[PDB]
C-alpha cells in the first residue's frame, strides 16, 4: 500500500530576472554597463481588411465599403536608437539545489523514498546530461526569442558572481553553435559542470546572462508583450502594449526560463523537428500540438508515477525529462 | 420552484415570479380584535402592493465637473443607459414574426 | 471538584509587527534607513496545461485544441531593482509578560491555580529555554521564509530600541547557525536572557530586528499574498495579488509570528525531521499531518488540563510546550 498525494508541490529551480534591453554601437559590448535602454513609445496605424472573411457572406459591395470605415488602432514600438546597431540583453539566473525536496506534500513516507529516487538518480549519474543542455541554452540566444533570427553576430557573456566580483567570466558566440547539436567543449562542459555542482547543494553559483544581438542601425527589437484588453472601454485603447519595467522594455521572466528548458529531444515524433520546453504533456505553443501524448505512456504524470510507486523504472536516456521538469516544478496531483 | 428552477434546470416554465417592495399594514399589533380574518398568523399581516414613483430609489452621479467625471467627455456613462443597451442588445435581432411587435419597439426605446 | 473554564482566552505574547521590505547592494547595508521599497508590479502570464489531467474527456486527440486558447492569467510579481543585489526586511518585535493571566475567563479558583501553577513553574525553572529558543528562531532568517532558500549571505540586525536611542545592538549569520541546532553562544546568551526578563514581567522591551537577504541581482522576492475573492470571476483577468503596505511589498504579521514560534522539538514522531509551530494540535499546512494527536496523551488539550485539574504534572521537558502555547495565545475551552 503505497500511493501519491492529494497536494503535492516543488519549487522551482534556476530562477531567471527580466530581460532589460538596452542598446549601443558593436565594439562597444566591450564597456556595455552604460548603454542608454530600449524605450517604448507609441505609433497611430491603420490598415485594410485582411481578415480571411467567411464566404458565407464574402461579397465585392462589402469589400470596397469596409475601407473608408479605417481601422482606429494605436499600437506600440520597440527601435532602437537610430545612434547604434546591437541589442544588448542582461538578466541573472541563480540554481537552488535539491531537485527532489518539495514544498508542499501530504504523505511524509512518499517524499521518503522520492527524495531518495532522486539521490540513486543523482548518486548514480550527476546532472551531466541536462547540465551541458542547459548549458547550451545557455551559452547560445534563444532566450532572445525573435531578435536572435536575422542577426549577424549574436553572442553570450555569461559571467559568475560568488561575492561582490566575478569569480571566472565565459565568452562565447551564439550561431556558430546551433540549435540542432549538443556538443561539450574545452570551455562550455567548464560551465556544465558548473550548474551541475549548483543542482547538488555544491556553493552558490549567480550567473548573469549577457546578450549582444546585432541586429542594424535603427533597426526594431522584440520585447515580450503584456495583456491589454480592448474591453469597449473609453476613448478607444490600444490594441498591441508591450512589458516594460521602469523606462526599459523587458521580456518576462517565464519566457525567458521557457527559453532554458527548451530540453528533450526524447519526445515520440521525431528528433528533427527541434528541442521543446520540457513540460507534462511536453508541448510547443506556437507550433500548436501536444507531443508526449497521454496516448503514449510517455507523460511526465505516467513516467513519474510509474517510476516511484510501481518501481518500473524508465531509461536512463529519459530520466533526465523527469529530473528536468521536477526542477520546472509546479503544482502536481489532483 | 422559481428558486430551484432558475438555480439549475428543474423548469418545465410555468407562472412563476418574485414579488418586490410589499410594506406591512398592521390593524391592532399585539391586542389585534379590530377586524375579521384575525389569527395568529394574521396579527394585522395585512400587506400591501407598490406604488412607488420613477424616482423611489436615489441614483448616483455620474457626470461631474472632474476629469474622469467631465473633462474625459467622450463617454455618456450611466447605469440605467447600460439597462436600456442591454434590452436593446437583447433583441438586436429582427425575426420573421415579431416583426409586428418589434416595429416600433426599437426606435421608440 | 475545580473544574475547566468552558470560556478562556489569552492574549498574545511576543507580539510582531509587519515587515516591510526593500532593496539595495551589499555593505551598503550600513547606512541603510533610505533604500527604496521593493513595490508590487503587474506582469501578464500565458501558461498551458501544467495540471493533472483524468481521462474522463481528456483525449488523446483532445489536447490538441487545449493549448492555442490558453488560460491567460495576470500575476502580481514583486522583483529588485536590477541595480541591487540584497533584500532588507525591517520588522518590530515587542514582549508584554504575565503568560499564565488570560483574558476572558469563567471560574475565579480555577485561573487562581492555574495563575500560581505558572508562578510555580517560572519560580522552579524560568522562562529562559523557551527564551533562548525564540531567541535562536530571531537569530537566524527564518522569518524570511523563501527569501532564505537558496540566498547567500544573511546578516540579521538587531536593536534594542528602548528610547530615541538603541542599547546593544546584534550582528548575526543566519548560515553559521542554522535550522536544526539550538545551542547557545557567548552573545545570544544576552538576548535569551533580554527575552527572558521580558516575558517575566520585569521590564518592557521593545526590538526592531532587521534582516539583509542577500537574494541576488534583479530576482523574485517573494511577499506574503493575499486573497483572490470575485477577483478572476468579476474581470477574470488577474489571479494573484500581493499584501502591501504604502508603496511597499510587506510580510505578514501572522506568518512572521508563525516563524517566530517553531520552537518544540518535543514532537513524539520523531526529532530530526525538523522542529514545528507550536500549536495545539500540533500542525502544519505543509505536511499535511498533524503532530501532538488526540489519539495519544500528548495533546496540548490534555497536558494542560491533566497538569492543572488532573493535577499531576507532566516531563520537564514538555511543560515548556504548554507554557509556549500559552504564550501564542487563542481561543480555549468549548468555543
Amino acid at each position: 500500500i503505497l500511493s501519491t498525494a492529494s497536494v503535492l508541490a516543488f519549487e522551482r529551480k534556476l530562477d531567471p530576472s527580466d530581460a532589460l534591453m538596452s542598446a549601443g554601437a558593436w565594439a562597444q559590448r566591450d564597456a556595455s554597463q552604460e548603454w542608454p535602454a530600449v524605450t517604448v513609445r507609441e505609433k497611430s496605424v491603420r490598415g485594410t481588411i485582411s481578415n480571411r472573411l467567411k464566404t458565407k457572406d464574402r461579397d465585392p459591395a462589402k469589400l470596397d465599403a469596409s475601407i473608408q470605415s479605417p481601422n482606429l488602432q494605436t499600437v506600440d514600438v520597440a527601435n532602437l536608437p537610430s545612434d547604434a546597431d546591437t541589442l544588448k540583453v542582461r538578466f541573472t539566473l541563480r540554481v537552488l539545489g535539491g531537485a527532489g525536496t518539495p514544498s508542499a506534500c501530504n504523505d511524509a513516507a512518499y517524499r521518503d523514498k522520492l527524495l531518495q529516487t532522486v539521490a540513486t538518480y543523482v548518486n548514480d549519474q550527476g546532472f551531466a546530461e541536462l547540465a551541458r543542455r542547459y548549458a547550451h541554452n545557455l551559452a547560445n540566444a534563444r532566450f532572445l526569442w525573435r531578435n536572435r533570427v536575422g542577426a549577424e553576430a549574436v553572442e553570450v557573456r555569461i559571467n559568475h558572481i560568488r561575492q561582490g566580483e566575478v569569480a571566472r567570466a565565459w565568452r562565447f558566440d551564439a550561431l556558430a553553435i546551433g540549435l540542432r547539436d549538443f556538443k561539450a567543449d574545452a570551455e562550455l562542459d567548464a560551465l556544465a559542470e558548473l550548474i551541475a555542482s549548483g543542482l547538488s547543494g555544491s556553493g552558490h553559483v549567480l550567473l548573469e546572462v549577457v546578450a549582444f544581438a546585432r541586429i542594424g542601425d535603427g533597426q526594431e527589437v522584440f520585447p515580450s508583450q503584456e495583456l491589454i484588453l480592448d474591453k469597449g472601454d473609453k476613448k478607444g485603447q490600444k490594441s498591441k502594449t508591450l512589458y516594460s519595467v521602469r523606462d526599459a522594455a523587458a521580456i518576462h521572466s517565464q519566457k525567458i526560463g521557457n527559453a532554458l528548458r527548451t530540453i528533450d529531444t526524447w519526445y515520440p515524433d521525431e528528433d528533427g523537428l527541434g528541442p521543446i520546453a520540457v513540460e507534462p504533456y511536453g508541448s510547443v505553443t506556437s507550433q500548436g500540438k501536444a507531443y508526449r501524448q497521454p496516448k503514449q505512456k510517455l507523460d511526465f504524470y505516467t513516467l513519474l508515477d510509474n517510476w516511484v510507486l510501481r518501481d518500473e523504472a524508465p531509461a536512463v536516456e529519459q530520466q533526465h525529462y523527469v529530473i528536468a521538469n521536477l526542477i520546472r516544478g509546479g503544482v502536481f496531483g489532483e | 420552484a422559481a428558486r430551484e428552477a432558475r438555480s439549475r434546470q428543474e423548469s418545465w416554465p410555468h407562472g412563476f415570479s418574485e414579488y418586490p417592495n410589499l410594506a406591512i399594514q398592521k390593524f391592532g399589533g399585539t391586542k389585534p380584535q379590530n377586524i375579521s380574518q384575525l389569527n395568529n398568523e394574521r396579527r394585522g399581516e395585512n400587506w400591501l402592493l407598490p406604488s412607488l414613483p420613477p424616482n423611489w430609489q436615489r441614483q448616483n452621479v455620474n457626470a461631474p465637473m472632474r476629469h474622469s467625471s467631465v473633462f474625459e467627455h467622450d463617454f455618456g456613462r450611466t447605469p440605467e443607459v447600460s439597462r436600456l443597451t442591454r434590452t436593446l442588445q437583447r433583441f438586436l435581432a429582427k425575426t420573421v414574426h415579431n416583426n409586428l411587435a418589434i416595429r416600433q419597439r426599437r426606435a421608440q426605446l
